[PDB]
């Protein structure tokens, strides 16, 4: 039933292809650059070693690279995954290994503390610190499972300085230095070389031939 | 040791904790650690209290399996590529490669790899426009140590993939049905000591690199606001062009006399009303 | 066309052997830039043909194309928030919020915002790059010179074919010093790597319906078996499987 | 050949110059090869 | 540049991969 309305629409002009092509001749008679630049090798190291300079120049240096290693870690044999009673097993020994070492640092000292004060827990606190919620009740320290509480007692002035710290300018790497670049190939070529270590139906025949060989 | 923090269930928070650990191979990275604490021939390194948010740490969890994932992947690309299967040299770097890459999220290695990408075919081809991809590598500063590395495998990379163009000559090759007279010209690997037989593998390398960073950091507001930005930009340089050029002639293009009287009107944002009459004329024919 | 040789007509009926070349161009020509006036399709709607008798859907569209001149950006809440904070990068974000009449929304115009006009915008491409081969084809009708391209999605295939002397002697450079000298001003950019000036005049063309091609990711390379199969390649998949 | 060595003595002498002096005053290190 | 460049490649060509208790301190560490 409906119609579709009139609207306005365009009318032709008149366009001569020949004026394009007068056109073009005016422009290809004068000079005009290639936008593209060829590939030789020469080229590539130049300009790779210019925005280095131009790099260097906008950005303030820095001479202290930063984390990347979100967690640091270390093993030696082969790892079993972690169970419940391997944990209480794990934290227990953890606890003896921390209580023998001297902190340095903030951060070691609340180490130290929080090691403290898991070696410091009753016997009711443990069984409800590892059990399930089902089973789980409200005690004196361990509020949840998994979890103890911690007041301001037990910690020291130094664990309370960097809690304090906590609960409360651009810059690059001289990335043109050879000591730089020496530094991070030689750190990073030690994780890669680090990570290689060995440690001390149809388809399951080609999958157990090929792939899981 | 796992300090306490805002609930990782509220938007934005993070979970604080700290590592103390054996000091031995590994993932372990001294100049960046809290302190060392010496002991009777034992050294155990504390890291410092390091806060990640949801996204990171879900990405942790499952670093494994995409390392798994990548290095099966490069196993497929490798036998595609060679057609035998790779030494366990080779498969153990990879696996290494991956699993460090997969470890660290951080957007300017992303950034690197995306760029990258589109470098290796610019460097690959006889002319292209490398300039600008290369000056794209360095708009975000480089922080630490691990990009440092990749910005000097990229750059031995590209150079080595470059010289390859001064060794070109022209032979005769059966494309389809017919011998041709093409121009030939090594394309070593990124994370291994193999040499590969198509730059396209190396692509597909790099492509697999890529896609070891989660989206997540792929939408950061430091991503949000370049692209406001971007559209904010286009928009004034077009009332720009319309307030020199006055609107009627901005929206509905200019004719050939007017520019070849000007020659300045031969710019983005700004089309020829006898251009496009013609070009609908070629297609109509 | 490049199996084939070309031989050049000189005026006292002599003939000049020339070697066939070809060089090709790939890139993403139709591939939505932030910059572009949609209001470029008007007319071009105004004036392609089709099987229609009537002009009401042309018309239409027509229309339609003029109501989607000019949008209505929005901040999104989010930079909104964050920008009431850290301003010390006054210049950009000053200009940036100056763009917002009432800090809420601005008029974009022009840029149609990634809408889907992927078909449109492609058959666009396609009729310039004709444009360009009819005017190159007109320039130089003694020159045996040749022109193909294929759109694939957001991609193009430019392959140029070129002349080069076969001789190496100045034989076709005093071909092209006398047809300069005798008033064909143009041929000064054919004489040597006339290529080059067939990409350039090319790439000008489809600046006058404001089509960019990329300075970057665009890449230019004669007859090469891994160009091709990597280009063919990518035409075939979209997603990598990893 | 000798041009390639000289670029590299110049690149490692001007950081070991940049670098070292730091690393030599604070009192009483990372030497690339 | 092109110095540095030619003799990149040649370095990089040349490092191309290719298909007594004395003596077992030798072999187990220069040897290997």
């Amino acid at each position: 039933p409906y119609y579709i309305p009139d609207y306005k629409g365009m009318e032709p002009i008149g366009a001569n292809i020949e004026d394009l092509v007068d056109y073009s001749k005016d422009w290809l008679s004068r000079a005009r650059n290639f936008s593209f630049f060829e590939v030789k090798g020469t080229a590539v190291f130049e300009c790779f070693n210019s925005n280095e300079a131009n790099h260097c120049q906008r950005y303030p240096m820095s001479r202290k690279p930063r984390n990347f290693l979100l967690i640091q870690c270390s093993l030696i044999t082969s790892y079993k995954p972690a169970t419940t009673l391997s944990d209480q097993i794990d934290s227990r020994r953890a606890c003896s290994y921390i209580l023998n070492l001297i902190p340095d640092t903030p951060a070691s000292y609340l180490i130290h503390d929080m090691a403290y004060r898991y070696i410091n827990l009753t016997r009711e606190d443990m069984i409800n610190y590892y059990a399930p919620r089902i089973q789980f009740k409200q005690t004196q320290n361990v509020r949840e499972p998994g979890t103890f509480k911690l007041t301001s007692s037990m910690l020291r002035a130094e664990s309370k300085a960097m809690l304090d710290l906590l609960n409360n300018q651009i810059e690059s790497l001289n990335i043109a230095s050879h000591i730089v670049q020496s530094e991070s190939v030689s750190l990073i070529t030690k994780i890669l070389s680090d990570l290689e270590l060995n440690i001390t139906t149809v388809l399951d025949k080609f999958f157990q031939n090929e792939t899981q060989k | 040791f796992i300090l306490p923090s805002k609930s990782l269930e509220v938007a934005g928070s993070f979970i604080r904790f700290i590592t103390v650990f054996r000091i031995g191979p590994g993932l372990v990275d001294k100049d960046n650690l809290d302190t060392i604490l010496i002991d009777g021939d034992s050294q155990w390194g504390v890291s410092k209290v390091m806060s990640i948010d949801l996204n990171r740490l879900l990405a942790l969890n499952i670093a494994f399996e995409k390392a798994l994932i990548a290095t099966a992947t490069w196993f497929q690309y490798y036998t595609e590529d060679q057609g035998q299967f790779p030494l366990q040299y080779a498969i153990r770097s990879v696996f290494a490669n991956h699993f460090l890459l997969a470890i660290c999220q951080k957007m300017k290695l992303c950034a690197i790899f995306d760029n990258l990408r589109y470098l290796i075919p610019a460097v690959t081809s006889l002319y292209s426009g490398f300039p600008s991809l290369i000056e794209k590598l360095f708009e975000r500063p480089f922080k630490s140590s691990l990009e440092v590395y990749i910005y000097y495998n990229i750059k031995s990379l590209l150079v080595a993939l470059a010289q390859n163009n001064k060794a070109r000559f022209y032979s005769k090759v059966k494309l389809l049905g017919l011998t041709v007279d093409q121009s030939t010209v090594v394309y070593p690997s990124f994370m291994s000591r193999i040499v590969y037989k198509h730059y396209r593998s190396l692509i597909s390398e790099v492509t697999t690199c890529f896609f070891l960073f989660e989206k997540g950091l792929h939408g950061n507001m430091n991503e949000e606001a370049k692209i406001h930005l971007e559209t904010v930009e286009w928009a004034l340089k077009f009332r720009e062009k319309e307030e020199k050029y006055g609107e009627s002639l901005v929206e509905n293009g200019y004719m050939m006399w007017e520019l070849r009287a000007n020659a300045e009107l031969a710019e983005q944002q700004l089309y020829c009303q006898d251009a496009i009459e013609l070009a609908a004329i070629e297609l109509n024919k | 066309w490049a199996s084939g040789e070309s031989f050049i007509e000189l005026s006292n009926h002599k003939f000049i052997r020339m070697k066939r070349k070809l060089m090709y161009v790939s890139a993403d020509a139709t591939k939505w830039s932030p910059g572009d006036n949609s209001a470029k399709f008007r007319r071009f709607t105004s004036m392609l043909h089709n099987g229609l008798p009537n002009n009401k859907l042309k018309n239409c569209v027509i229309d339609a194309l003029k109501q989607v001149y000019k949008t209505d950006f929005f901040m999104s809440r989010k930079l909104r928030n964050y920008i009431d904070s850290m301003e010390s990068l006054d210049p950009h974000i000053k200009q940036f919020l100056d763009f917002f009449p009432d800090g809420h929304h601005g008029e974009v115009k022009g840029n149609w915002l990634q809408g889907n006009l992927n078909k449109c915008s492609s058959l666009f491409g396609v009729a310039m790059s004709l444009l360009f081969k009819q005017v190159w084809t007109n320039l130089f009708p003694e020159l045996d010179c040749f022109f193909e391209f294929a759109h694939h999605s957001d991609d193009a295939l430019f392959i140029y074919g070129y002349l080069e002397p076969v001789d190496d002697g100045t034989d076709w450079f005093l071909f092209v010093s006398q047809q300069i000298q005798a008033g064909h001003l143009h041929w000064f950019s054919v004489n040597t790597e006339m290529w080059k000036s067939m990409f350039n005049l090319h790439e000008h063309i489809l600046l006058l319906g404001s089509i960019k091609i990329s300075p970057k990711k665009t890449t230019v390379s004669p007859t090469n078996a891994e160009f091709l199969s990597t280009f063919f390649e990518g035409c075939a998949v979209s997603i990598p499987f990893v | 050949l000798e041009v390639y060595i000289y670029y590299n003595i110049k690149s490692l002498l001007v950081a070991l110059a940049q670098n070292n002096k730091a690393r030599f005053y604070s009192k009483v290190g990372v030497y690339p090869s």
